């Protein structure tokens, strides 16, 4: 019933056509820093714990009252972490043999759809190393018009888009 | 292919600015009923007067939410453009 | 089936007819800070029977109190008030450092049962226990009315009212003569 | 390996339970002692005190004991917090407190703790004092504990 569904199976069938037809291999990085800053909440949360079980509770308290006042903090720096950096982009891909290439003219990409809104955006980006310069492509639509309930979200209806995106690929890697 | 339209078929294939509307309605009444238990506690001077009139804005938030609007469902494209047939 | 949008829209409205709940109590709650003394007043004091009761578990002193209370209650009734609550503060001082309190007596009192609380020479079936039998010596002990209420959901404080009575003791004397 | 489901589920389970847990501590450390927000369970209260209500817990940061106080205790023949009424104080300005205590609504002391001679409530005998009462969540986490 919420707009999610639509908006990950879109992403879902993004990247897989992604790579179906551009071929291009998919990275990550800050899911791995997502997982640094989990398992080492997850570690002090833990060993406090234990601490804890086996200790008893006012020859304990400060460097608890500190440990916890620490994740307050940290909780703080990751939640204008996560609003600062992973607002709505979801993808990085590079390519493949860069024989005496520099590694630049890397996009990213993201897909906005605001609080129950007929409004869907698509916005690519990309980081092209000749001038050190972002290209930005915009989309403003909807996609909800030509199918019925039984979710004909297929690739022959929406291959206009791709039809752009790679021929203005083509247009401006020349 | 069709391997993956099965259980994530189901968006709103509904109005957006009628619900908008409607849910400023529900959020209206729901404070207009607390803003007149509050001040009839402060004139007649005792809680369950308050109490009465809380319960009473939620049965009617309940006896306002759970009808169908069958009217909304037989014309989602009333307010919103007129989708098409696949 | 199609009835997930009204559990997410009674999930929405239940968490928000609770929020406007809780909001609502601690703005109750909140605006009322002040709280008002009540007033004592005591005609005549009796004191009698004050003996060294020698028995098995210690050699305590036991001892009666009778007295008489005026009061008037018909301004400390709230708006969130549910219970009224007595607790006597009978403080005095022995010779071995030891600063002794005995409470005396409480009524369960309910808003609309008693608009004047003024009754005279009650009993306390409370026994007065002396810890280490002290009192046989003192010149004066004191006391003063307090009381506790409980909110709807709030905190809880105790106030004490305003007013003391002074009453001295003889030096060894057993049944006591007063007046 | 198995990337994504338990990236998400260790994300979703280890936020819910450490905050959950952790608040919980931060209660502990912010009530003074150890302290944990209980719940009434009490008879004899009843006309005083109803049953199923959450208790907050203050402690000793820089204030001694009075009278005419909720007082909450263990019971080690059980092992159960249990809270009752002070209505007696004896004490010294050496470091000793010894007092006794009763509950209300009954002519009977809080006995069990120890014998006659001695006073019943020891200074390292105590939880605290609650300050404040929730009375309606009480029932539903009485409700959740009672069931299996
Ligand atoms: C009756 O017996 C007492 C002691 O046996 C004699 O001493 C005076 O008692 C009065 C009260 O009855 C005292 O007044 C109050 O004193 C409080 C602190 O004193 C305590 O500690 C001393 C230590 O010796 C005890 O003697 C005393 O009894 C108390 O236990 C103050 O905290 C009080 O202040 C309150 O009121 C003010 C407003 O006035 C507020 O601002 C405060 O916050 C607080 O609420 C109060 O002052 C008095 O201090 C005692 N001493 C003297 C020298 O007077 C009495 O003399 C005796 N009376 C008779 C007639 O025999």
């Amino acid at each position: 019933w919420d707009g999610s569904a639509v908006k990950n199976s879109l992403d879902d069938s993004a990247k897989k056509v992604l790579l179906e037809k551009y071929k291009y291999v998919e990275n990550f990085g800050l899911i791995d820093g997502r997982l640094t800053i989990c398992t080492i909440s997850c570690f002090f949360a833990i060993v406090a714990l234990i601490w804890d079980y086996m200790h008893p509770f006012p020859e304990s308290k400060p460097v608890l009252a500190l440990c916890v006042i620490s994740y307050f903090v940290m909780m703080g720096i990751l939640t204008i972490y996560t609003s600062y950096k992973e607002k709505s982009i979801f993808l990085v891909a590079h390519r493949k043999d860069p024989t005496g290439m520099d590694p630049d003219d890397i996009w990213q990409l993201s897909s906005s759809l605001k609080r129950f809104d007929d409004k869907y955006t698509l916005k690519l980006t990309f980081i092209s190393g000749r001038t050190k310069q972002q290209r930005e492509a915009e989309f403003t639509k909807s996609i909800a018009k030509f199918f019925d309930h039984s979710g004909t979200l297929v690739m022959d209806a929406y291959e206009p888009e791709i039809s752009r995106l790679h021929d203005s690929l083509a247009i401006e890697r020349k | 292919p069709a391997m993956l339209e099965h259980l994530s078929s189901l968006p709103t294939q509904m109005d957006y600015k009628g619900q908008k509307l409607a849910e400023q309605m529900f959020q209206g009444i729901i404070l207009f009923s607390a803003i007149v238990g509050f001040i009839y506690g402060y004139v007649a001077e005792q809680f369950g007067w308050t109490v009465y009139i809380v319960m009473a804005g939620f049965a009617f938030s309940c006896l306002l939410t759970l009808p169908p609007w069958p009217i909304y469902r037989r014309h989602p494209l009333k307010w919103l453009p007129v989708q098409e047939s696949s | 089936n199609t009835v997930l949008s009204r559990a997410n829209s009674l999930f929405a409205f239940s968490l928000s007819v609770m929020a406007a709940l809780t909001f609502g109590c601690f703005i109750t709650t909140a605006f009322k800070d002040r709280s008002v003394p009540v007033r004592l007043h005591v005609s005549r004091i009796m004191l009698k029977n004050v003996e060294d009761f020698t028995g098995p578990r210690e050699r305590s002193d036991l001892g009666f109190i009778t007295f008489d209370i005026t009061a008037d209650l018909e301004n400390i009734f709230d708006w969130n008030v549910k219970q009224l609550f007595l607790y006597l503060s009978a403080e005095y001082s022995t010779k071995n450092n030891a600063l002794n309190q005995v409470v005396l007596w409480d009524k369960i009192v309910l808003r609309g049962d008693n608009p004047k609380l003024l009754l005279k020479d009650m009993k306390t079936k409370y026994f007065f226990f002396d810890d280490g039998n002290g009192l046989k010596g003192n010149r004066n002990v004191t006391l003063t009315l307090s009381w506790n209420v409980v909110p709807n959901a709030g905190i809880l404080p105790l106030v004490t009212g305003s007013g003391h009575v002074s009453v001295p003791f003889p030096d060894t004397y057993e049944i006591t003569k007063s007046y | 390996m198995n990337k994504r489901q338990l990236y998400y589920q260790v994300l979703n389970f280890g936020m819910i339970v450490s905050s959950a847990l952790m608040i919980w501590k931060g209660l502990m450390v912010i009530t003074g002692s150890e302290s944990p927000i209980v719940v009434v369970l009490s008879g004899s209260m009843e006309p005083a005190f109803h049953r199923g209500d959450l208790l907050f817990l203050t402690n000793r940061v820089e204030d001694p004991i009075r009278v005419g106080e909720i007082v909450v205790f263990r019971i080690e023949g059980r092992e159960i917090p249990i809270v009752h009424r002070v209505l007696k104080i004896h004490e010294k300005q050496n470091g000793h407190i010894k007092f006794l205590t009763k509950g209300d609504n009954n002519a009977v002391d809080d006995r069990g703790l120890y014998k006659q001679g001695q006073h019943w409530l020891e200074k390292k005998d105590v939880v605290g004092r609650a300050r404040g009462f929730v009375p309606y969540i009480g029932i539903v986490t009485i409700l959740m504990n009672d069931y299996p």
